[PDB]
């Protein structure tokens, strides 16, 4: 839908994906 | 009176605890990301090592 979600219970054991929104501190630009 | 006072105190306690909970949540997910990155770096260095033979 797109509506208010509480981004609280947020430990998926391994979300090493283009996912896990909001704060990540991943790197923005990569090798190329 | 005193009943309701104690009620409000329990409320503020649960609040601060869950504050800690959320902060640690974000920290741990960030650690997950970093461990993935270092994994990739390890492999890349290893392929260059293997290409150092011919």
């Amino acid at each position: 839908f797109g509506a208010k979600l509480p981004w609280r219970s947020d430990y998926v054991p391994l979300l090493s994906l283009p996912q896990r929104p909001r704060f990540t501190a991943q790197d923005f630009r990569q090798r190329g | 009176w005193d009943e309701h006072d104690n009620r409000t105190r329990l409320a503020e306690r649960i609040d601060t605890v869950n504050r800690w909970k959320e902060t640690l949540d974000k920290c741990l997910t960030d650690l997950d990301a970093e461990i993935d990155s270092l994994a990739q770096a390890k492999e890349s260095a290893e392929q260059n090592l293997q290409a150092k033979n011919l």
